[PDB]
This record gives C-alpha cells, sequence and structure tokens, in this order.
RNA sequence: AAUUUUCUUU
RNA sequence: GGAUAGUCGGGGGCAUUCGUAUUCAAUUGUCAGAGGUGAAAUUCUUGGAUUUAUUGAAGACGAACUACUGCGAAAGCAUUUGCCAAGGAUGUUUUCAUUAAUCAAGAACGAAAGUUAGGGGAUCGAAGACGAUCAGAUACCGUCGUAGUCUUAACCAUAAACUAUGCCGACUAGGGAUCGGGCAAUGUUUCUCGACUUGCUCGGCACCUUACGAGAAAUCAAAGUCUUUGGGUUCC
C-alpha cells in the first residue's frame, strides 16, 4: 500500500505505507495437521518511523515421515518465537525504510528465521504477512526531492 | 541469582547493621561495603546516605519495596529502613 | 502502455449485488450500479441476470469515460455473517469479461472476523 | 490544554486563556481532553455533564 | 494410587538382589560415615546426601557399606534435626503457598492445593506423634509455621 | 461478645433511618474511620480530617494528603494516575 | 502360549521388559570409572547422575545431569565395572 | 439406548468445549458436534475460463481460489444433504465415501 | 410460506 | 509420603502485548433505492441512503491452525511475553518406613441463569414496541429494544453438573493409531542438537475385531472373574 503525499508537475508522488499478503495465499498456506507460529515485533528506523511487522511460519514434513500429525510442543513454539524475535532484531537494528524494502522483497527475514530454526522444528513458508506503519516523519518534504528527480 | 537469597545467607553467615544511626556509624568508621536503602526512605535521608557512601567509597542499592518489605527480607518483625552489609561472609552481595 | 486501470468492487450479498467501480485510488469513484435499479421485482436483486445487467451497465458507463482495464475485487457480506459470495459475483465477472473491458488481479476481500461478537439468532437460531 | 496528549484527565480547566479555572472544579469531577486541532488552535474536551 | 491425585504412576528405584557392599569399592565404612557428617554440617538433606554420594562419589547404597541408614548414622552421631525431612518440606511448601495466597488472594487453585497440603501435613504429624518422633503436644499453627521452618 | 450481629458501627443509630440506608452508612463509616498506611513512612497512622484530608502523626512525615471523601485513594483516581503515567511515557519516548 | 516356563524366562524376553515387571526386579544402571584427559586420577561416576561431577584435580565439568543417562563430553577413557 | 458410542461428538478427556454458530440457521452447535466441510472453490466457474483469459492481463497469471470452512448443525446438515441418515450397520463407519 | 380436528364398541 | 534431574501441560493468578470483525463519529466521490424475506412488510433515503476511501473511540471475543488431541478434583481452561506458587507422568543402587483405602458430622471450589453496591455498556438479547403468516398468532419470521451479556467487592450452590456408569486393589484376548517420559540404533537428514524412521517400556485419551465371560437385550475389556453367589469401603 502507498500513501500519496506530494504533487510534482501534475504527477503525484507516493510513499511506502505497508505490505500484506493476499487472502487466497493466506488461506492456501493455512492447512490442517500442521502447527502455525505467528509473531510480531515493533521496529524503528534511523529516522522517525514505527513499523509493526508480523511473521507467520508453518511446520514441514521431511519427505520420509510416515505419521500425519507433524506437531510441535508449546515449548518449541516459544523457542521458535524467540528465534524469530532475535532474527528480526538483528536484521532490523539499523536498516531504515530503504533497506527494509530492499530486504523484504528477497525475503531475507523468513530465510534467516528458517536458518536459525535448524536446531528446532525445520519450519516452512516463513514470511512477513503484514507490516503496519504507526508513526510518520515531517512529510519528508525535502527528502522526497533528494530521492526523486531522476528520470 | 536473586538478592533475597543472598541476603538470607549473609544473615546466616555475615555481618549486618540495622537502622539509620548504626548505618551512619558504620559508614563513618569506613568498615562498610554495601548499603541497602528501602524505597520508602525519606528523600533527604537517601541523599545524605548516598553522599556518605560516595565519601566512603561504599556501594549503594536502592532496591524496590517498602521498609516493611526490607524488614521481611531481613527476617525481622519490625520495619528496617537502611541496611549496612559490613562483611559479605560467603556471598557476592558486594 | 496506453491502458488505464481502475478498481471494481463487487459486493455479492444473497439479497442484492453491488457493482461499484472507482479509479485506482479509493475516493472519487465513477460508477455504482446495483441490481435494484436493473430489476424492479424486489425479489431478483441478487439474481445472476440482474447482476450481469448491472455489470454491463457499469461497463458501458466506464467505456463512456474511456477506461480500459479494471482490477477486480469481489467480496461477500463478511464479518459475522455467511461470508460466501452470492450467485451474482460470477455473473458480474462474466459480464465484465464479455463487455470487452480488461480484467486483472482477481482477489477476495471479504471482511473476516477474528472471533468477533455474537451473531444474531438466539442460541437456538433462526427456526424458520 | 493544547500541550497535553489526547485522552488525558485534567481538572480546574479554563474556558478562556487567563480565566484561572472554570471547568471540573467540584470534588471527584474532571475533564477529558478529547482532541486537538492545530489550524486556528482549538481543543475539544469532555465536561463532567457529558 | 496417589493420595491427593488421580495419577497411577509406578516410577521408583528397584534395589538389587545383592544386599552386600559393592564388590569393587574402597568406601572404608568409617570414612563414608565422617563424609556424611561433613555434608550434614554443610547442611543438606539426607535425600541430597544419598543423591550426591551415589552420583559423584560412587557408593550405590550407603547402608550397604555403613551397616545402618544415614538417618540412623546422623541420629547416632548427634546431628539429628528436630523436624523430619519430609514434614519440614511439606511445611515449607505450605508456607510458600500461604505467602503466594496472601499476596494474591484470587488463586482458588492455590487455596485448594493449600487445603490438600494442610491435610497431608496433619496426617503426617499425627503419624509422627503416634510413633513418638514428635512430642504429643506438637500441633500445627499457620501463624507459627514460618518460625517453625526458620 | 459479638454485641452486634450485623449493624456494627451503625448501632448508634438505633432502629431509625431504614436498614438499607444504615447499611450504606455502615460501609462508608467503616472506610472513613480506618487507619491507613502513609505511602512515605510505612506506618499505619493515616486518619481522615474533614472529608478529603488525610494526615499521619509521628516525629517525621507530617505530610497532609489530599484524598477521597472516606478513602485515601479512589479507584477512579488510581485509573487516572495510570492513564496519565502511560500518556507521559508515550510523550517522553 | 497356554504353556510357558515362568521359572526360566529368556534373557532376550527379560531385557525387553520393565525392570519392575521382571521375574526378580533389578537395577538397570551401573557405575563407571573415568580418567581426566589431562591428568592421572580416576573418578567413579553414576550412569544416572543428578549432580554436576567435578574431577578431583584441576578440571572442568564432567557430565551434565538429565532425565536418563548423562552424556560425557570430556575425552575420558572410561572403564565400566 | 445409546444410538452412538461417542454420543454424537468427539468429547474424550474434556469437560466443556466451545460452541460455534451454524452458517444457515445460526444455531449454537458444539465444536466437536458441528459437521465441518471445506469448500475450496475457484473464484470463477470453469465455464468462464476462456472469457477471463481473453479479457485478462499479466501473461497467463494464476487464477486464485477461495477457502471457506462450513460448520453445519445436525438439522441443517440433514436438510442440506451433506450428511444423510444411514442404516444401523452403516453407522459404524467413518471413512468418507 | 401453509396444513387444526377425528366421541365412546361390535 | 518426601527429595532430586530433564521435561510436559489451551492447569491457576497477576502484570503486559497483538489481531481482525461489530457499532458509532467526522470528512470526500457519482447517484435512487438500501435493509430484509418463501413472498413480503416495518424503517430510512436527491437534506445524499447504501457503497467506496481516511482517521478515531467503545466494548466484546481470540476465527482459520483445532484433531475420536492436551491440562485440571469437577465446574472449566485456546492471542504474545514476563513473574509467582503449584501439578501429573518419566528416570533414579536417593530419603522415611506402614505413615494406608473409603467415609457420618464438618468444610473448599462449584457452568449458566438469578441478587446487593461501583464502573462499563460495542454486539446479541428475556420483558416490550410495532410489521408480515394464520380463522384466531398471544409464538416461530424482520427491525428496534430494558434487565441481562463484561468487571470489582459481597451472595447462593443447581444443570441431561453424563461416561445417565462412585473410590482403592488383583487377574483376564489380538492388533493398530495418539499424547508425555525414558531406553536402544557402527539408522536417515539439517548450517551435536533438533526433525524424521524402527523396536521396547511406563502412565493417560481413545479405536477396530472377537466373545473364554456377562446382560432382558441394546450392548460391555468392563457393565467380565456372580446359583461355581464373600478383596475393602461410602452413597442410593
Ligand atoms: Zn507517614
Ligand atoms: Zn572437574
Ligand atoms: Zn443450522
Amino acid at each position: 500500500k502507498l500513501r500519496v503525499e506530494d504533487i510534482q508537475g501534475k504527477s503525484c508522488l507516493t510513499s511506502f505505507n505497508g505490505l500484506s499478503i493476499t487472502s487466497d495465499k493466506l488461506r492456501s498456506l493455512v492447512r490442517k495437521w500442521q502447527t502455525t507460529i505467528e509473531a510480531d515485533q515493533t521496529i524503528k528506523t534511523t529516522d522517525g518511523y514505527l513499523c509493526r511487522v508480523f511473521v507467520i511460519g508453518f511446520t514441514r514434513r521431511r519427505a520420509n515421515q510416515v505419521k500425519k500429525t507433524t506437531y510441535a510442543q508449546s515449548s518449541q513454539i516459544r523457542a521458535i518465537r524467540q528465534k524469530m524475535f532475535q532474527v528480526i532484531q538483528n536484521q532490523t537494528s539499523s536498516c531504515s525504510m530503504r533497506e527494509l524494502v530492499q530486504k523484504l522483497i528477497p525475503e531475507v527475514i523468513g530465510r534467516e528465521i528458517e536458518r536459525a530454526t535448524g536446531s528446532i522444528f525445520p519450519l516452512q513458508n516463513v514470511l512477513v504477512r503484514k507490516v503496519k506503519i504507526l508513526k510518520a516523519p515531517k512529510h519528508d518534504a525535502q527528502k522526497l526531492l533528494e530521492l526523486h528527480g531522476e528520470s | 541469582d536473586t538478592i533475597n537469597a543472598k541476603l538470607a545467607l549473609t544473615m546466616k553467615s555475615g555481618k549486618y547493621v540495622l537502622g539509620y544511626k548504626s548505618t551512619l556509624k558504620t559508614l563513618r568508621s569506613g568498615k562498610a561495603k554495601l548499603i541497602l536503602i528501602a524505597g520508602n526512605c525519606p528523600p533527604l535521608r537517601k541523599s545524605e546516605l548516598e553522599y556518605y557512601a560516595m565519601l566512603s567509597k561504599a556501594n549503594v542499592h536502592h532496591y524496590a519495596g517498602t521498609n516493611i518489605d526490607l524488614g521481611t527480607a531481613c527476617g525481622k518483625l519490625f520495619r528496617v529502613g537502611v541496611l549496612a552489609i559490613t562483611d559479605a561472609g560467603d556471598s557476592d552481595i558486594l | 502502455g496506453e491502458l488505464v486501470f481502475g478498481v471494481a468492487h463487487i459486493f455479492a450479498s444473497f439479497n442484492d449485488t453491488f457493482v461499484h467501480i472507482t479509479d485506482l485510488t479509493g475516493k472519487e469513484t465513477i460508477v455504482r450500479v446495483t441490481g435494484g435499479m436493473k430489476v424492479k421485482t424486489d425479489r431478483d436483486e441478487s439474481s445472476p441476470y440482474a447482476a450481469m445487467l448491472a455489470a454491463q451497465d457499469a461497463a458501458a458507463k466506464c467505456k463512456e469515460v474511456g477506461i480500459t482495464a479494471l482490477h477486480i475485487k469481489i467480496r461477500a457480506t463478511g464479518g459475522t455473517a455467511t461470508k460466501t459470495p452470492g450467485p451474482g459475483a460470477q455473473a458480474a465477472l462474466r459480464a465484465l469479461a464479455r463487455a470487452g473491458m480488461r480484467i486483472g488481479r482477481i482477489e477476495d476481500v471479504t471482511p473476516i472476523p477474528t472471533d468477533s461478537t455474537r451473531r444474531k439468532g438466539g442460541r437456538r437460531g433462526r427456526r424458520l | 490544554v493544547g500541550e497535553m496528549p489526547e485522552g488525558t484527565i485534567i481538572s480546574n480547566v479554563e474556558e478562556k486563556a487567563g480565566d484561572r479555572g472554570a471547568l471540573g472544579r467540584s470534588s471527584g469531577n474532571y475533564v477529558i481532553i478529547v482532541g486537538h486541532d492545530v489550524d486556528t488552535g482549538k481543543t475539544r474536551v469532555k465536561l463532567p455533564s457529558g | 494410587g496417589r493420595m491427593h491425585s488421580k495419577g497411577k504412576g509406578i516410577a521408583s528405584s528397584a534395589l538389587p538382589y545383592v544386599r552386600s557392599p559393592p564388590a569393587w569399592c574402597k568406601a572404608d565404612a568409617d570414612s563414608v560415615v565422617e563424609q556424611i557428617l561433613k555434608f550434614s554440617k554443610k547442611g543438606m538433606s539426607p535425600s541430597q546426601i544419598g543423591v550426591t554420594l551415589r552420583d559423584s562419589h560412587g557408593i550405590p547404597q550407603v547402608r550397604f557399606i555403613t551397616g545402618q541408614k544415614i538417618m540412623r548414622i546422623l541420629k547416632a552421631n548427634g546431628l539429628a534435626p528436630e523436624l523430619p525431612e519430609d514434614l519440614y518440606n511439606l511445611i515449607k511448601k505450605a508456607v510458600s503457598v500461604r505467602k503466594h495466597l496472601e499476596r494474591n488472594r484470587k488463586d482458588k487453585d492455590s487455596k485448594f492445593r493449600l487445603i490438600l497440603i494442610e491435610s497431608r501435613i496433619h496426617r503426617l504429624a499425627r503419624y509422627y506423634r503416634k510413633v513418638g518422633a514428635l512430642p504429643p503436644t506438637w500441633k500445627y499453627e499457620s501463624a507459627t509455621a514460618s518460625a517453625l521452618v526458620a | 461478645t459479638k454485641r452486634t450481629k450485623k449493624v456494627g458501627v451503625t448501632g448508634k443509630y438505633g432502629v431509625r433511618y431504614g436498614a438499607s440506608l444504615r447499611r450504606d452508612v455502615r460501609k462508608i463509616e467503616v472506610q472513613q474511620h480506618s487507619r491507613y498506611q502513609c505511602p512515605f513512612c510505612g506506618r499505619n497512622t493515616v486518619k481522615r480530617t474533614a472529608a478529603g484530608i488525610w494526615c499521619c502523626n509521628g516525629k517525621g512525615c507530617k505530610k497532609v494528603l489530599a484524598g477521597g471523601a472516606w478513602t485515601v485513594t479512589t479507584a477512579a483516581a488510581t485509573s487516572a494516575r495510570s492513564t496519565i503515567r502511560r500518556l507521559r511515557e508515550m510523550v517522553e519516548v | 502360549v497356554l504353556a510357558v516356563d515362568l521359572l526360566n524366562p529368556s534373557h532376550e524376553s527379560e531385557m525387553r521388559k520393565h525392570k519392575l515387571k521382571q521375574l526378580v526386579q533389578g537395577p538397570r544402571s551401573f557405575f563407571m570409572d573415568v580418567k581426566c584427559p589431562g591428568c592421572f586420577n580416576i573418578t567413579t561416576v553414576f550412569s544416572h547422575a543428578q549432580t554436576v561431577v567435578i574431577c578431583g584435580s584441576c578440571a572442568s565439568v564432567l557430565c551434565q545431569p538429565t532425565g536418563g543417562k548423562a552424556r560425557l563430553m570430556e575425552g575420558c577413557s572410561f572403564r565400566r565395572k | 439406548t445409546q444410538k452412538r458410542r461417542n454420543n454424537g461428538r468427539n468429547k474424550h478427556g474434556r469437560g466443556h468445549v466451545k460452541f460455534v454458530r451454524c452458517i444457515n440457521c445460526s444455531r449454537a452447535v458444539p465444536k466437536d458436534k458441528a459437521i465441518k466441510r471445506w469448500t475450496i472453490r475457484n473464484m470463477v466457474e470453469t465455464a468462464a475460463i476462456r472469457d477471463l483469459s481473453e479479457a485478462s492481463v499479466y501473461s497467463e497469471y494464476t487464477i486464485p481460489k477461495l477457502y471457506i470452512k462450513l460448520q453445519y448443525c445436525v438439522s441443517c446438515a440433514i436438510h442440506s444433504r451433506v450428511v444423510r441418515v444411514r442404516s444401523r450397520e452403516g453407522r459404524r463407519i467413518r471413512t468418507p465415501p
């Protein structure tokens, strides 16, 4: 989602306002006989920007499992949530919105979460389901000129 | 580890000073390492005790809880305002 | 790149179907036609024929402006209700496709609840 | 009043600048800062009567 | 058949048939007895005495080498606590529950557990008074339970 | 001896003014004539004087507190204090 | 079936049963003497130890207690007897 | 007599279970007693694929679907014929046909 | 949607 | 009974965090119907209804994941985190040594609804108001709607409170799933552990077949070991 902020030569300029996942994709991802772990954390950039980012991940089979349950204990769920919290904080300690967008498209948050969850249930389909924006800067009236003006 | 257990085992094997007048005497004599100040302490008295400990190079801990809680932690049935641990014994209070 | 993209909301309720078409933004909409102004029987508002009549009337009024492609978004009653699109949703989709207007980015945006408030009926429910 | 966050609980509020307290002066009563409006600065408040 | 629960667990320790000192050991009996005395002065319960001796020092069962139970050894050498270990642990648990309840009065589950612990303590105290381990006027009061523990 | 089944402090009112009114007054006066703890001295010596003023005696902490009509602190004031504390933290941070 | 020798059950049929459920209940644990990798003293330890074991000489932790058999991480050439 | 061994719902090791609302009549039916079906329907009918393709963009994009969980009561399920009355011998089977 | 009633016996 | 080690739990309480949905409020865009129903009808809408878009507030609840799965003595317990007390099973060559089972009298908890005071009242909704159906509808249907639905401090104390099946203990047939723990694998896999696979065992939730056996039968691994009638103990 984008928020239109500035007008330049009868050509409006927008800014990043958040990301989400389609209902069809979310319903397809949600499945029975598996454990879903969803967590959230609030992050801050170098400038004034409060972003509440969510993440959701599902348990996965090992291509040799015979049973059909594939469930994880609540202690392992809490350990997974801690691993997601640590990964989010480490990867978002100092990024700013430019790096946030540059790192959400290649899906590095989900990859790092899955890598960190090697010692726990392997987990799968880890992705940021929704990012919400709570605070905004002073319209960035001059930083928009700094970023734009090319082509 | 927590500090209530550490305070209890210093009580079993250690040297403690109760109250304000005796705490001032211990700080004045210099045989003081740690002072514990309750959250219900008078602000003027707390500033005076902090100044005394800064002069005598003694550590200060203004732990949470009222003087009733400090006395209960100390194992006494009366209110304790200022604690002065002179000998830690076999603990790591200091 | 001589195409203009709008946003076509479809509200497929079991009593009446809404065919709302706006610009790429949300405000400053252009066309809003339902089955009530296409059939006057007070019974076939949600009928597929009435839905397709409203959909094709919306297509004609949009072609009047000159907009070519629409991002479609169908949605049911949602909330604490049936949450299933009515029969007019597919009829409106086919009517827009047949009218010649381009269709893109099909999505369902029905409002789902996270265990919202109590539904009416009174425990025993609507004993019709 | 304009320098307080929305939803704060206050008392002895002035109807005008320099009034020195007019609203919410009785015992147990208070005024709630409902919202602010910077353009021609004005603050909307909720009185004890509602 | 748990006394205050529906569990039917059978977890326990199965002592060996050979009621003899270990074939390969050099406990020397008296050395272990003084070792238990040293640990008793250190202030650990007889259960901790056996656990530490079995896990670390390598004596499976102390009575096999010593000839008497460790509680008997402690009583014989004078380091016999006035309150039995099981009763002391039960009263300490009751004190902790009571402190939790007095700080948080809404814990009905804790109140129910306190009732169970109180009943268990009274039954154990009655047994100990009957056998003679405690004075016949022992009694149990919640007000002085904290002083009893400490 | 119990000396009173249920009226308690309202036994001075005899049989008049109604049972419900006497019960409401009984609850209010029980709250009113109660010793409270000074939040700065830790002593149960706070007593009410003139409907909103609470004072505790002693050599120290002779403070006079502005409280409720018959309780030192009211639920509404505590909720307001928490709300103001929350708002102040958000503004500061 | 319907005719068995309960006096002398098979060893394989006994090692697969619970310790209590055996004909004569017995322990399933043992003691082993381990040697410090950088010393010469030998210390006996229990297979189901519930406490942190420290060698007599200058050495670090020996094994970590767990629900079942504790894991040895020091390079000790243990002899079990 | 007990018509069903499970009393009509999956309640073993429980004392109380939350109740859900029927889609049709909005009756309060327990979670373990509600008949659950999963409608997985393409967002358009199979007869409009050609029309959508001839009027679409994005170079053969994937057509989404909708996933709806339907929880019927006993009376509504029987009326809707999703679940049917069976013989006494056939009542003891749970594998879908 | 909507559908109430079938005297005492042979 | 107690202690100890790794665990496990939608067990309890306190503080804290997040989610959409519902209703309402303000603002912006075109216009004629919108709700609802078998059909309708009440009601409100060129004064802008409904819809769409932005922001905010209130209260309630934790969808999907969610299962012939878990926990608790039961009633019941389902968002994140932290704290506190406690609990079952498992492992144990740890501790005490009969401390045990069932109970009159007496006590703790006890869904929902109902009561007394304080706060809050979004949704639903007893009473009620209208509008349709019917011969009469006083009801079932639509909208609105008070108490109530939330919570604190005091009350009571019952439900098809059910497994219509008291508690403890011994024995009894074949198999396969599932939860928690433990044991074993010169087993597999992923940058020393986890996940998966196999076998054994303990304690639970259950399931299929069968009837040595029981019942009047429906049916029951207990409701079997009862005319071959007696392990112990309460309620009725
Ligand atoms: Zn004072
Ligand atoms: Zn060592
Ligand atoms: Zn239904």
